[PDB]
RNA sequence: CAUCCGGUCGAUCCUGCCGGAGCGCGACGCUCUCCCCAAGGACGAAGCCAUGCAUGCCCGCUCACCCGGGACGCGGCGGACGGCUCAGGACAACGGUUGCACCCCCCGCGGCGGUCCCUGCUAGCCGGACACCGCUGGCAACCCGGCGCCAAGACGUGCGCGCACGGGCGCGCGCCCCGCGGGCGAGCAGCGUGACGCAGCGACGGCCCGCCCGGGCUUCCGGGGCAUCACCCGGUCGGCGCGGUCGCGGCGCGCCGAGGGCCCGACGCCUGGCGGAGAAUCAGGGUUCGACUCCGGAGAGCGGGCCUGCGAGACGGCCCGCAC
RNA sequence: GACCGCAGCAGGACUCCGGGGUCAGCAGCCUCUAGCGCGGGAGCGAACGCGGCUCAGGGAAGUCGGCAAGCCGGCUCCGUAACCUCGGGAAAAGGAGUGGCUCUGACGGCGCCGGGUCAGAACUGGAACGGACGCGGGGAUCCCGACUGUUUACUAGAAAC
């Protein structure tokens, strides 16, 4: 398998030490998901939400980013929740190529719809910026789930100075 | 928080940076897991934005293991120093010893910031990175230069 | 494994059909005969269908069995042959006070 | 005899003086042609030869110790030049190459590397048995 | 278990090495009336293998021109055990010491055994669908051609207690240190809240948690020679994110900062280099060898990849490259 | 533009001043200024020359010999041996990029102004970039002379001087 093994990796001296035996199937590692995002399904429906359950060692069953579109999100502050499909991809932050195909990745800045969030304005001013964003049906979230171990798409909200510091980037940057 | 060179924001993952917005009163800014054996923490190390996910006293790491010292030489890894232990081995042939001496690597944080020349404990930790295993703890600063003497602590 | 195309080529030795309708004509020797099938309807699901009461749905009946007195693999040397008793495909699939 | 079996001319390419490829596992890498078998010359003619004629060539410094400073009968599998089969199809093989046969035509390696064109198979059966793929 | 003696000369007294003398292991040679217990292709061939055998066992489901002896297959489990050889491999393998609050596991064993249902419902039992076979196919073999019925302790649909209950989420202790209990040495688990969601098994209802277990990393102290190898590494070395794995991790993949390790000999090179428990011979002090019992590691001509599974990169599994 | 070569002869004759554009350039290739259309013209596009251009496949096998063609080249950036008079070889050898656009950084003076040089990026061109022009083929040795220099103007430029 591609293992990760640290024979593999040069000593911290520089040495290059010859692997004692070949590689090992529970040191084993699979293929990097990129995850597929739709925009919009529109005329064609060929690519429709699919989830990939893989064998692993033990037996385990781990969903997977095959195809995952549709996303969930607990505003923090209220501790309800409310489930769509999310815009798609907009701060991968570790590349910005990851963005333009929409692969998911744990806690990457996203852009959330408010098809059931619109509810929020009801209640008065609550996050006066998340009101701004909800209203316009797009907000700044981090889908905080592991995508590829545990095919997860339920994430939080952003609030907090954190969010901020994100939107001075997220606004022009 | 308001900074923008750091091309992303680095929070505490334990307390949501959300939990908190506004008239910040009844919850606890800050998650501090204490260590074991009982090793006392500065004040110093409890208040601050230090996040620092490798340290154990605040930051998802716990030590589980022994707790070996040596003497730092290097800190110039970022937020890492290489301390230095010293082993006298007793070779039967000659009665007579060798000095061997090991360079293990640590995780500091700007919660206790070394000197050099100081007697640094590490503990046994989860496999940090590829060198990195131990943890600092405890730091005592030497006055002017201890050189080194080959002491094992 | 090497596998041969499915559109033919000139061999002689290998090819097989079916008749999705034969009309009229069927052979005397081949298409006509009509033969039993033998290993006939052996579940109690088979027998509320093919094997003759398709409306029962779970049978209160529960056991039909047309008598097979077919005797079984090798006899002549024993001469037993005043025993060819009448077992059925064993009967099954039902909710018994066991079940 | 060795080659058997009648071939249309197809168009010559490769005369005296070419470096065509080897294919074979033999270990030859490289083949350097000296003359083409049953070569009538006429005058000031460089002997030339076609995809499956039989050719002495001579194994350069890149190829195996052994096989080098001896003349070997190989026959040429493919040849760049474009040639016309009686079909009319006309077809042209991507590298000049060679296989070195037995005056039998008991290939020194069993191995033969890429493609193989069919008049190389009629005149050289061993080459057709071991082909990867005759096109 | 603390030792000699023949030899430089005309002699002597020496240093110094040569030689015997002791003892073990294998060759070899000369040879055997014994009897008993016994190593046995380890030795620059981990070279090639002709010829046989080396993981097989029970039919729940039998309807087979039988009998109470049951073929066969579907299934069930074992062939990841063993046996063998040490080729490769030098902070590795390896002995002991830590931890895994960074973690998987089949057998067995002690608990649990509520499982909403949107839909279809027969829920006192639903499906259609394969082998065996029956009939007729090829080839030089290998190899397995169709059709026709037909069952499961086979495979699949699905009833059932929204304190449903699958994970994984999202989210909720603290208040300068420390004690409390489901807690530890360690604030760790669990619960609650909110959103999903479809794991159970179930057509003869067994999922789950432990214990063991065998792994998987890992911490220290050890772990060949060579300086006619002195400066070396460039994911190299620290962070920062992320993917991936049973899992931590440069392990990978992005992003950065310039680090790492060294005369106490780094890096490099070589090894007719498996390490240890051990073995040899000796007062002590040593020296030498560890392939063979056992213990761990590897590897099945050679490199790669992959399946099946709870675990193998298995090799009397597979599939490719390379030889033969 | 009339001198001297029997002549109104693709020959030899000394300087003065020397615009723009691409470009490193008083280069090449175009151009303002400034001159000016030469021992004449039309057909016809045979052989054969003379001055170029290209060629499938292979390529020196041609030949006395790669003669001649051809290959290479500008720029930037790595990478650069043996030998050695340690100065060289060395542009050794061997690779990578180069276009047009959209832009961002470094430097003299804010109160407005200097100058285009270099880097660094995106985005796009039938998979194209020194796109014309100018513009090394390279390595292995051996033999003579050390070389910079001079030579038999009208057959020998060397190992000769």
């Amino acid at each position: 398998g591609i293992t990760h093994d640290k024979m593999y990796k040069r000593s911290k001296t520089g040495a290059v030490q010859g692997k004692w035996h070949k590689k090992r199937k529970y040191n084993l590692g699979r293929q990097p998901a990129n995850t597929k995002l739709i925009v919009k399904v529109t005329s064609k429906k060929n690519e429709g939400q699919k989830i990939s359950t893989i064998r692993c060692r033990g037996g385990n069953i781990k969903r997977r980013a095959l195809r995952l579109s549709h996303g969930s999100f607990a505003w923090g502050s209220a501790d309800i929740s409310h489930k769509a499909r999310i815009l798609q991809v907009v701060y991968n932050s570790t590349s910005n190529e990851l963005v333009r195909t929409n692969t998911l990745v744990k806690g990457c800045v996203v852009q959330i719809d408010s098809a059931p969030f619109k509810s929020a304005l009801s209640n008065d001013t609550l996050d006066k910026e998340i009101l701004d964003q909800i209203r316009g049906d797009h907000i700044l979230a981090r889908i905080s789930s592991r995508p590829g171990q545990v095919g997860t798409a339920d994430g939080y909200i952003l609030e907090g100075p954190e969010l901020l510091f994100y939107q001075k980037k997220l606004a022009p940057k | 928080a308001e900074n923008q060179h750091e091309r992303a924001y680095h929070k505490q993952s334990q307390i949501f940076q959300g939990r908190f917005l506004r008239k910040d009163n009844a919850r606890c800014l800050r998650f501090y897991k204490s260590i074991g054996m009982g090793y006392h923490t500065p004040i110093t190390a409890i208040n601050g934005t230090y996040i620092d996910k490798k340290c154990p006293f605040t930051g998802n790491v716990s030590i589980r293991g022994r707790i070996l010292r040596g003497v730092v030489h290097s800190a110039k890894m970022q937020r890492s120093i290489i301390v230095r232990r010293d082993y006298l081995h007793f070779v039967q042939k000659y009665k007579r010893y060798e000095r061997r001496h090991k360079h293990v690597a640590a995780h500091l944080s700007p919660c206790f910031r070394v000197k050099e020349g100081d007697i640094v404990t590490i503990g046994e930790c989860r496999p940090l990175s590829k060198t990195i295993r131990f943890n600092v703890i405890k730091v005592e600063p030497v006055s002017e230069a201890a050189k080194k003497r080959f002491s094992p602590f | 494994k090497s596998i041969r195309g499915c559109i033919v080529g000139p061999d002689l030795h290998a090819l097989s059909v079916v008749l999705v309708d034969a009309g009229d004509k069927t052979l005397p020797g081949l298409t006509d005969v009509v033969v039993p099938k033998r290993l006939v309807p052996k579940r109690a699901s088979k027998i509320r269908r093919l094997f003759g009461l398709p409306t029962t749905k779970v049978d209160p009946k529960d056991q039909m069995l047309v008598c097979e007195l077919i005797k079984e693999l090798g006899h002549e040397v024993t001469l037993k042959n005043g025993e060819k008793k009448l077992k059925y495909p064993k009967v099954q699939r039902v909710v018994t006070d066991e079940k | 005899s060795g080659g058997i079996g009648n071939k249309f001319r197809i168009s010559c390419g490769l005369p005296v003086g070419a470096v065509i490829n080897c294919a074979d596992n033999s270990g030859a890498k490289s083949l350097n042609m000296i003359a083409v078998k049953n070569w009538k010359g006429h005058l000031n003619r460089f002997p030339k030869a076609s995809v499956g004629d039989m050719v002495l060539i001579t194994v350069g410094r890149d190829g195996k110790p052994e096989l080098r400073r001896k003349v070997t009968p190989a026959v040429v599998v493919r040849q760049r030049k474009v040639w016309r089969r009686k079909d009319g199809v006309w077809i042209y093989f991507q590298d000049n190459a060679g296989v070195i046969i037995n005056p039998k035509g008991e290939l020194k390696g069993s191995s033969i590397t890429g493609p193989v064109a069919k008049e190389a198979a009629d005149r050289w059966p061993k080459i057709s048995t071991t082909a990867e793929c005759v096109h």
